[PDB]
């Protein structure tokens, strides 16, 4: 069963430290090399770095003189580490498994879920949550006045996942991020069912679970 | 170092019309070994990359058939036969036969599908917002077919601007509709100040505006 998850810090501020975490699983890195890619905000895929499964990096042009790739096989994690962070860097960085080939992998096999770095000098914030009330009924939750990205919005612990449309986040000119998750559901089932959105907001370790009421 | 010049950056496409995908390189791919290392992946909304096709034109398994790849040298393409709804999303060429490898740009495949009318919804602020001094009215466009939308927001009959922001999702992966909220932003006082909220909205497939509205 084979896994890879990204582990950052949220948000850096500039010309300081980043130091993200890929823990691997299903798979030995004495025998993958691993990628790293990143993709700053509504932009392009971009290749960052790569640690071969003998433990020599190469790097990207851009970013090299301020990037370092390092590992341990034996507790299965890749290690990203870059310095003088500028607002450039903001991005979602993924680390991906080598598959196939001899000494240059046929291409990437599996990915990670990525790790959200805003490079910025704000500090965090938890979002305030805010129902948006209800043969078809859509219902909602106003998740506002939060910083970095991003929020995580769930329906019933997961369970209720049909009709979710959760909106991309919005910049405000207070600098703080606001979206909201809506879902339509049956009617009927109003006076039945209750119905309460899971907002998890990870930089701020802020867990929020709203009930929204007719 | 080595360019990867992808196009176009958006591609429109009817269900079950063909895709071509273009990849040119700014030299030969070709490794000395021999192989020439060009993989493609599709990058679905809120999504992870994923592997369709590597080695210019192998499929990876349990990607369709109606996914291929061809080419050599400089010249790469990326055809896909009749497009379905789930193939909707960002296209990316991979080039690693030269240090350092590189992506394309990317190719966005936007579905074309039937015209397909909004539901629209209107939320008043909630009472736990109003009771700390700022009210949000939100208006909600649910699942409709093409992107554009015209909403207007209407306060006592007075046309709003400059105090609202939208948000619209990427295409659907199901059935290839967009939804939109747009939300207008006041002071408690300035929204306790008037009496009819009002959420106007213009689209292809209404047959002439529908407003949704409440009283405070
Ligand atoms: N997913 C991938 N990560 C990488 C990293 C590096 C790649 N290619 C090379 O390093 C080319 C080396 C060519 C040579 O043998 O000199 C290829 C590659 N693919």
């Amino acid at each position: 069963d084979v896994q890879l998850l990204e582990s950052g810090p949220g948000l850096v501020a500039p010309s300081q430290s980043l130091s993200i975490t890929c823990t691997v699983s299903g798979f030995s890195l004495t025998n993958y090399g691993v990628d790293w890619v990143r993709q700053p905000p509504g932009k392009g895929l971009e290749w960052v770095g790569v640690i071969w499964s003998g433990g020599s990096t190469n790097y990207n042009s851009a970013l090299m003189s301020r990037l370092s790739i390092s590992k341990d096989n034996s507790k299965s994690q890749v290690f990203l580490k870059m310095n003088s962070l500028q607002t450039d860097d903001t991005a979602v960085y993924y680390c991906a498994k080598h598959w196939g080939g001899y000494y240059i992998p046929y291409g990437m096999d599996h990915w990670g879920q990525g790790t959200t770095v805003t490079v910025s000098s704000a500090s965090t914030k938890g979002p305030s949550v805010f129902p948006l009330a209800p043969g078809t009924a859509a219902l909602g939750c106003l998740v506002k006045d939060y910083f970095p990205e991003p929020v995580t919005v769930s329906w019933n612990s997961g369970a209720l996942t049909s009709g979710v449309h959760t909106f991309p986040a919005v910049l405000q000119s207070s600098g703080l991020y606001s979206l909201s998750s809506v879902v339509t559901v049956p009617s009927s089932s109003l006076g039945t069912q209750t119905y309460i959105c899971n907002v998890n907001h990870k930089p701020s370790n802020t867990k929020v679970d709203k009930k929204v009421e007719p | 170092e080595l360019v990867m010049t992808q196009t176009p950056l958006s591609l429109p496409v009817s269900l079950g019309d063909q895709a071509s995908i273009s990849c040119r390189s700014s030299q030969s791919i070709v490794h000395s070994n021999g192989n020439t290392y060009l993989e493609w992946y599709l990058q679905k909304p809120g999504q992870s990359p994923k592997l369709l096709i590597y080695k210019v034109s192998n499929r990876f398994s349990g990607v369709p058939d109606r996914f291929s790849g061809s080419g050599s040298g400089t010249d790469f393409t990326l055809k896909i036969n009749r497009v379905e709804a789930e193939d909707l999303g960002v296209y990316y060429c991979f080039q690693g036969s030269h240090l350092p490898p590189t992506f394309g740009g990317g190719t966005k495949l936007e579905i074309k599908r039937t015209v397909a009318a909004p539901s629209v919804f209107i939320f008043p602020p909630s009472d736990e917002q109003l009771k700390s001094g700022t009210a949000s009215v939100v208006c909600l466009l649910n699942n409709f077919y093409p992107r554009e939308a015209k909403v207007q927001w209407k306060v006592d009959n007075a046309l709003q601007s400059g105090n609202s922001q939208e948000s619209v999702t990427e295409q659907d992966s199901k059935d290839s509709t967009y939804s939109l909220s747009s939300t207008l932003t006041l002071s408690k006082a300035d929204y306790e100040k008037h009496k009819v909220y009002a959420c106007e909205v213009t689209h292809q497939g209404l047959s002439s505006p529908v407003t949704k509205s409440f009283n405070r």
